[PDB]
């Protein structure tokens, strides 16, 4: 099993955020998930005197 | 009514709705336009929807 | 200028003075006529509700105007709300009833 | 939720408040329904000019006419369409016959490559044809 590729399981003193991407992909990492949520354009059209 | 933008609504359960566009979490638009003057919201959807039943 | 800022969590809705300060709907006011009709129905639902009850008054500065009279009984209750909310709902940016 | 795809793709207890009030009163001069429809006219987007583009295969799309008389003919039709717009036999703004020589105009047509080079044999048909005269076959 390529041990390179795993990384962050393996390798004991590696922060969770450091990735090798340029010489190999490493297909174990840390994702950001989130959910935003967009409202529509609301404005309330007022008079001037 | 909603008491954010001054919107009536006709069913008080369908308030939810209404003001999660406002940005509250109580419990398909693209733009919601209110008239001071008037009584005439008008709302958009996208060019392909439905019926356009009064929508621009 | 005229701007409303809800009340959210229990708060007092707000409108700014011309001054700059921003103070609650009770107290003692002073609106041109041109101001009520170009935002008829925006003001009276967030006054109404304030003056009919609370402590909100309002002098709305006209210069002129025609009145009509309704002549009522002094030994029994009368109740002038039905009239003075009437006239306000039919107020309109380009007319005034009497 | 599943949005649609457009276009496609590659695979294929409590009281009523004393203010509210449910009658209009009030009507719009400038009528709020005049304005909307003249609106969503200015509203729609600009026209796709694809004459004279590659397509997937290559060869370039359009028809296959000289440049400044395609120009005028789409001046033409400029002209015809403003009538037609105007609701009137005859045109008072005319995109056509102006006045102005305008002998060296050029718009974009099916005439021409992007190699500057003419398309009376569709591009792939040329490659086609160069191929053909290296090709080699078995030995009798
Ligand atoms: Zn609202």
């Amino acid at each position: 099993i390529p041990v390179e590729r795993y990384n962050i399981l393996t390798n004991p003193d590696a922060p969770p955020t450091q990735i090798q991407l340029p010489e190999v992909v490493d297909l174990y990492n840390v994702v950001t998930r989130y959910a935003y949520e967009t409202p529509p354009i609301t404005a309330v059209v007022m008079g001037v005197p | 009514q909603c008491h954010v933008c001054s919107a009536v609504l006709f069913s008080p359960l369908d308030l939810d709705a209404h003001v999660a566009s406002h940005g509250l979490h109580g419990n398909r638009h693209i733009t919601e336009f209110i008239s001071s003057w008037q009584n005439h919201p008008i709302v958009q959807v996208s060019a392909d929807v439905e019926n356009r039943k009064t929508a621009q | 200028d005229c701007r409303i800022s809800f009340g959210m969590n229990g708060a007092a809705p707000m409108i700014r003075d011309e001054t700059g300060m921003m103070v609650p709907f009770e107290g003692n006011w002073i609106f041109p006529l041109a101001l009520w009709q170009m935002n008829t129905r925006y003001f009276n639902q967030q006054f109404d509700a304030w003056i009919k009850t609370g402590e909100l008054r309002i002098r709305i500065e006209m210069g002129a105007y025609p009145y009509m009279l309704h002549y009522y009984d002094p030994r029994q209750y009368a109740n002038a709300w039905n009239l003075t909310s009437a006239w306000l709902e039919e107020i309109t940016p380009t007319s005034i009833p009497s | 939720k599943r949005i649609p795809r457009k276009t496609k793709g590659k695979s294929s207890p409590a009281t009523a408040e004393p203010g509210t009030s449910n009658c209009e009163h009030y009507k719009a001069r400038p009528g709020i329904a005049s304005v909307q429809k003249a609106t969503e006219s200015a509203e729609l987007p600009m026209k796709n000019n694809d004459e004279g583009t590659p397509d997937k295969r290559g060869n370039t799309k359009g028809a296959l006419v000289n440049e400044h008389v395609e120009a005028r003919d789409e001046a033409d039709d400029a002209t015809k369409k403003q009538a037609k717009d105007t609701e009137k036999a005859k045109a008072q703004v005319t995109y056509s016959d102006t006045g102005i020589n305008n002998a060296n105009e050029l718009s974009r047509s099916g005439n021409v490559d992007n190699e500057g080079g003419s398309n009376q044999k569709p591009m792939s048909t040329r490659i086609a044809e160069a191929t053909s005269a290296i090709v080699s076959k078995h030995p009798a």
